[PDB]
């Protein structure tokens, strides 16, 4: 009914639950530091397991934010970017993506942020210029969880803040909005 | 509250598994002597046992070394439960022996608890007693800090 | 007013992001020994197989696994003293306060912070060492395998309980007293009568043993 | 009163069923029972055909979706979700209005307990042979059921 | 506001759609046939599904009957007098599909005891429990305007599309009062 900004002001200031976003930053960089020390140094290897994590969070996340939020399907890619920049991300992560370098038909989008929670002060050893992205967690949970709404896409970064770029830009290129199962 | 100077407690066969006390040095060998003292205390006929709802009963048995002795026997386990007591720090009143009582049902329990199978690698010997160690230490040198 | 005049995440993704990381430990670990994203496909297990392989693991693999969990809450607990929401409102300074007013930092403060509210009751011997008990402890409240299971649950949760022995033997280092010298093991046990009942079957209980 | 309670899923089978009959609470609750499975594709055979119906004459850019469906002797109500779950339930009348309370069956008694429960396992699928609407497992999670149970026994007044 | 009305002759095979929308003619007729057998599809498969609660005792066959509501047609041709009807009448369809509710509409169902089936959707979400009462009452009048300008009628097959000119021009006026 009302205006999707408006859903998500109105549910991150009245029903949720709040922690300190440093505090959140501090344990995704204690898990992504043990990724690094832990085996081999290799930043290739790092970034696939980053996206699997991220796609099983997502894949367990979806249901929570339609049980908040009770939207309906999402059919075109306008509207679903529209909501995941502003109601998804606004509740769980308390930032408002604009949308940016729509292509030809709108065969895809593209979000880009200047304030990524998910590392704030975190300007980060010389080494990590080449694989690791550090934030493969998020592109996992907007794959994971589109794959549950039956639009299929896929998810992954361009630009980062920390490798020495202006604004952080992640790319979410659809493939096929497959159908619905039949019983037979 | 209560401050039990000994515990210890012997199976069927008369297998010492715990002596346990709290915290001298050399008064763990007197404890242990009070306590097959106390052993030796029980097959008899010379006190009466049970015969009150077919419940176990609490009951003094002697004193020694300046510390009295308090014992209790589970008829259908053959648990064989044994606590000593400073001397000077029992006062004889009712309520204390209500609540030395409850000490022996509370420490029966944690024992009976703890020797269930679950969180045991495989039941060992030295594990059990180092648990049942522990939580002697827990029922007794707590505090509960605000 | 200071404390909520900084910015905020979710605790329900925050609660789930520190939950599955049980699954990062096997999933980690049997990486070490068909989805496409990449022209090359990464494969997965999807996160309670991984729970159920590490439940049937053998046991220098579980040690494995839980030593690497482990080390992630050491890595939690060491940066917890820089971070800015105690160095500067709360009027608990970190000059020494040797034992006693430490463990009411971490048992009071942090535990409010990293879990969704205050601790339960501990408990001192004033030698070395200090018990802290929670009937419900949030971060797993929602866990249950089957209806007439109750043995292999507790035996599938207890790797989880292994990040919050992190933190504590954690934190503790770094401000004075270091690891080979503090031990401490968690462990459940049973709720007392009253309280309501279908929290966990089971409570929990962390048994800090610093030597001084 | 609630008849019976029946959820569904994106690869089109039950996941939980549960029954009453009898007016106790605690009445014959044949929980997952084997014996009502033709009930349950029946009754997901009704939902999918009737679904098309609203789904096809619809207006606006809204795209609806059923709330509920009426008969001589019984009602149903459903809540369907972009998740694919689908929440029917089989009820008496006398209760005219009744989505708040599967709003409430979504919001903290499946997710807090059926998508926060890292031992039990996401929408059931398992690589084919299943999800195309023949096999079964089912939802076993001892907290959903006992917590289910307790919030719904007020809800059977017969 | 009854935006629309239809029939569904015996078998399912839609006869008749005047739609009583200001302009929207979004869906074709052919679609329509497919609604229309579905629908019959669901009365079919609605029946062997009860709880099993109430199917070995039913002791409800008072509730059936259904209320007379005085002039919810209007303000005739075989009948006379101002209404059409006043003693209340009998429920046939005791164990078939009566209403669907959705977010934009609402579709009320009335079944001929023989078989022919009137479905009528309304914009209007009548408090969902009377609007049964409501629905039947002015479906019954439509199908007494039915057996009155259909039947009596020579160039009319039996189960065919209903050609006709009285019908609807009338049963427009009976919607139009009904608002
Ligand atoms: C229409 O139904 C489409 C809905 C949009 C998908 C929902 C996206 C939710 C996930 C947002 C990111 C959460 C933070 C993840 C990092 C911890």
């Amino acid at each position: 009914s009302r205006s999707l900004k408006a859903m998500g002001e109105e549910i991150w200031k009245n029903k949720t639950e709040k922690i300190n976003t440093e505090l959140f930053t501090l344990t995704y960089g204690s898990i992504v530091a043990q990724l690094c020390q832990d085996y081999e140094r290799d930043f290739n290897k790092v970034n696939d397991h980053l996206y699997s994590m991220g796609y099983n969070i997502g894949c367990r996340l979806i249901e929570d934010f339609l049980a908040r939020t009770a939207l309906p399907r999402c059919e075109n890619l306008v509207k679903t970017s529209e909501v995941l920049s502003k109601c998804a991300f606004k509740i769980f992560l308390n930032i408002t993506p604009n949308i940016t370098n729509w292509s030809h038909n709108k065969d895809t989008f593209s979000l880009i942020l200047d304030e990524n929670p998910l590392a704030d002060f975190v300007e980060l050893p010389m080494d990590a210029m080449k694989s690791l992205w550090y934030s493969n967690i998020l592109c996992g949970v907007l794959k994971g969880s589109l794959e549950m709404v039956q639009l299929d896409c896929d998810v992954w970064f361009v630009s980062d803040i920390l490798r020495g770029d202006s604004q952080t830009e992640i790319k979410v290129k659809l493939n096929r909005i497959l159908k619905d199962e039949i019983p037979i | 509250s209560l401050r039990p100077c000994f515990v210890s407690l012997i199976d069927e066969s008369d297998k010492p598994i715990l002596i346990y006390v709290p915290n001298e040095m050399n008064d763990v060998l007197k404890y242990n002597v009070l306590s097959n003292i106390s052993l030796d205390y029980f097959e008899s006929a010379l006190v009466e046992w049970h015969s009150l709802d077919s419940k176990p009963l609490l009951k003094s048995i002697f004193q020694l070394e300046g510390v009295s002795v308090f014992a209790m026997l589970i008829k259908q386990t053959g648990l064989k439960i044994v606590i000593g007591f400073e001397q000077k720090s029992l006062s004889g009143a009712d309520d204390e022996f209500e609540a030395i009582n409850q000490i022996f049902e509370t420490v029966r329990k944690i024992y009976i608890r703890v020797k269930c199978n679950p969180l045991l690698v495989s039941g060992d010997e030295k594990s059990i007693i180092k648990s049942l160690e522990r939580k002697f230490d827990e029922l007794f040198i707590s505090t509960e800090v605000e | 007013i200071f404390e909520n005049s900084l910015p905020k995440v979710s605790q329900s993704v925050y609660q789930m992001l520190l939950n599955e990381m049980v699954p990062l430990a096997m999933g980690i670990e049997r990486q070490i020994s068909l989805k496409i994203e990449e022209h090359h496909t990464v494969d997965i297990i999807r996160s309670h197989n991984l729970i159920h392989e590490l439940y049937k693991a053998d046991e220098e693999e579980k040690e494995k696994v839980l030593a690497r969990l482990r080390n992630i809450g050491f890595q939690i607990g060491l940066k917890l003293s820089e971070l800015l929401i105690f160095s500067n409102n709360p009027n608990l300074k970190f000059k020494e306060m040797d034992l006693l007013l430490i463990m009411k930092f971490i048992c009071r403060d942090v535990w409010k912070q990293i879990f969704g509210k205050q601790i339960d009751n501990l408990k001192t011997n004033h030698r070395g060492t200090f018990y802290l008990l929670d009937y419900d402890y949030r971060p797993i409240q929602s866990f249950s395998l089957e209806e007439d299971a109750k043995n292999e649950e507790l035996k599938m949760i207890e790797p989880f309980l292994e990040i919050p022995v992190g933190i504590i033997r954690g934190v503790l280092s770094s401000l004075g007293y270091s690891s080979e010298e503090v031990i401490c093991l968690a462990s459940f046990i049973d709720r007392p009568t009253d309280r309501p009942k279908t929290a966990f079957p089971k409570g929990v209980s962390f048994h800090v043993q610093v030597t001084m | 009163g609630i008849y019976s309670f029946w959820i569904f899923d994106r690869h089109c089978n039950c996941i939980f069923d549960r029954e009453w009959t009898l007016a106790s609470n605690s009445a014959s609750g044949t929980i997952n029972s084997k014996q009502n499975e033709e009930d349950a594709k029946l009754l997901y055979g009704m939902i999918f055909s009737l679904r098309s119906i609203t789904q096809k004459l619809s207006k606006g850019s809204v795209k609806n979706d059923i709330r509920s469906i009426s008969t001589g002797k019984y009602r149903v109500h459903t809540y369907c979700t972009a998740s694919g779950l689908w929440f029917v339930l089989l009820s008496d009348f006398k209760q005219q209005s009744y989505t708040q309370v599967l709003q409430y069956i979504y919001s903290h008694i499946y997710v807090k307990y059926v998508s926060n429960n890292l031992l039990s396992p996401y929408d059931f699928a398992e690589n084919e042979n299943e999800m195309r609407g023949q096999g079964t497992r089912k939802i076993t999670n001892r907290n959903f059921i006992s917590v289910l149970e307790s919030f719904l026994a007020p809800m059977v007044n017969q | 506001a009854i935006e629309t009305i239809l029939v569904i002759n015996k078998s399912g095979g839609l006869i008749y759609q005047r739609n009583f929308t200001n302009d929207e003619q979004k869906l074709n007729s052919n679609e329509y046939l497919i609604l229309a057998s579905t629908l019959h599809g669901v009365f079919a498969i609605a029946s062997q599904l009860t709880p099993k609660a109430l199917q070995l005792t039913q002791q409800t066959n008072i509730e059936n009957t259904i209320p007379y509501i005085p002039y919810v047609g209007m303000s005739l041709g075989s009948f006379k007098g101002d209404d059409f009807f006043k003693e209340p009448f009998t429920n046939w369809n005791k164990s078939g599909l009566r209403q669907l509710c959705t977010d934009q509409f609402t579709m009320f169902i009335y079944q001929t005891l023989t078989g022919l089936k009137f479905v009528a959707i309304s914009s209007s979400v009548s408090t969902s429990n009377l609007a049964i009462q409501i629905a039947d009452n002015f479906l019954r009048k439509v199908y007494c305007l039915y057996s009155d300008y259909v039947m009596k009628d020579p160039s009319y097959s039996m189960e065919m599309p209903i050609r006709s000119n009285l019908f609807d021009e009338k049963v427009k006026k009976m919607v139009e009062n009904l608002q």
